[PDB]
């Protein structure tokens, strides 16, 4: 997240870090005790046996006994298209059930087909790059963004920060976009580098996939 | 366009 702020510790207890050999590379969202939702491109050709799913984290540079770590048992995809960057969504079934507590909770999703209007105010979040001013975040970051349709398309939720250069960045893919208390997006792709101030950030449109998600987690 |  470029130009955001530190989240309050455990403000977003559905937020997940996906890791390889102890290193964060993508976010995810806890959507049931034994399922997380992320971006499909995060696991494209990745050996998923190597992926650790880390719940309950805040500061990736500290020891945190709030964390719960899981492996991935099964992947459920929905037609990810890496040429057009469509359907950038995957569900990862965990090898057990999370212990739901103050620091680890299941997210609330929108109704199937729910659209967001221009000007909806949302929060983006993640542990991605802060810039090449700084590096990967240690502490979870959040960012106020606004939903836009100029230079968007109906197959994405797109967002912009008005009046300054700020946005999601590498390592934030897979992280939730929270709009009106619901997970409406999964961070997918930027255009023209991070935080251009010109091209809206693109999120997978979670409301389009609710029936699919429900078919798996129920 | 750059995934992220
Ligand atoms: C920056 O982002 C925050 C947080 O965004 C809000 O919550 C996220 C989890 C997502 O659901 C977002 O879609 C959502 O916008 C915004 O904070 C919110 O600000 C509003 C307006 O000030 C607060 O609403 C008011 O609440 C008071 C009582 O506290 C009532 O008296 C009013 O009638 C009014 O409803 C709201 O509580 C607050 N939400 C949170 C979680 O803090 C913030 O406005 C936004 N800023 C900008 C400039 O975009
Ligand atoms: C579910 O998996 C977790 C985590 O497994 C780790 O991550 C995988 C990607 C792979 O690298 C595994 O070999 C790792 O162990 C299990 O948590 C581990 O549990 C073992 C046995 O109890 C313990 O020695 C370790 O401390 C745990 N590792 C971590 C990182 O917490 C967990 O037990 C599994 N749950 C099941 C099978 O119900």
């Amino acid at each position: 997240i470029v130009g955001g702020r530190r989240a309050r510790p455990h403000a977003w207890p559905f937020m997940v870090s996906l890791q390889l050999r102890g290193g964060h590379f993508c976010g995810a969202t806890l959507i049931a005790p034994n399922f997380v939702m992320s971006a499909a491109h995060c696991v494209a050709n990745v050996n998923v046996r190597a992926v650790r799913v880390v719940l309950g984290a805040h500061n990736l540079s500290r020891r945190e006994p709030t964390r719960q770590v899981f492996a991935v048992q099964r992947i459920f995809e929905n037609g990810y298209d890496p040429v057009n960057l469509l359907n950038d969504i995957v569900i990862l079934q965990l090898n057990g059930s999370a212990t739901i507590n103050a620091n680890v909770q299941v997210a609330q999703l929108p109704a199937q087909g729910r659209r967001l209007g221009n000007g909806v105010q949302c929060l983006a979040m993640g542990w991605g790059l802060l810039g090449r001013n700084r590096g990967i975040a240690s502490v979870l970051q959040e960012l106020n963004v606004t939903v836009v349709t100029s230079l968007c398309r109906r197959s994405n939720v797109c967002t912009l920060v008005r009046g300054r250069q700020a946005g999601v960045c590498f390592g934030d893919s897979g992280s939730p976009l929270v709009c009106n208390g619901l997970i409406h997006g999964i961070a997918s792709f930027v255009r023209g580098g991070c935080a251009s101030g010109l091209y809206p950030d693109a999120f997978a449109p979670v409301a389009q996939f609710v029936n699919w998600i429900d078919s798996i987690i129920q | 366009l750059m995934x992220x």
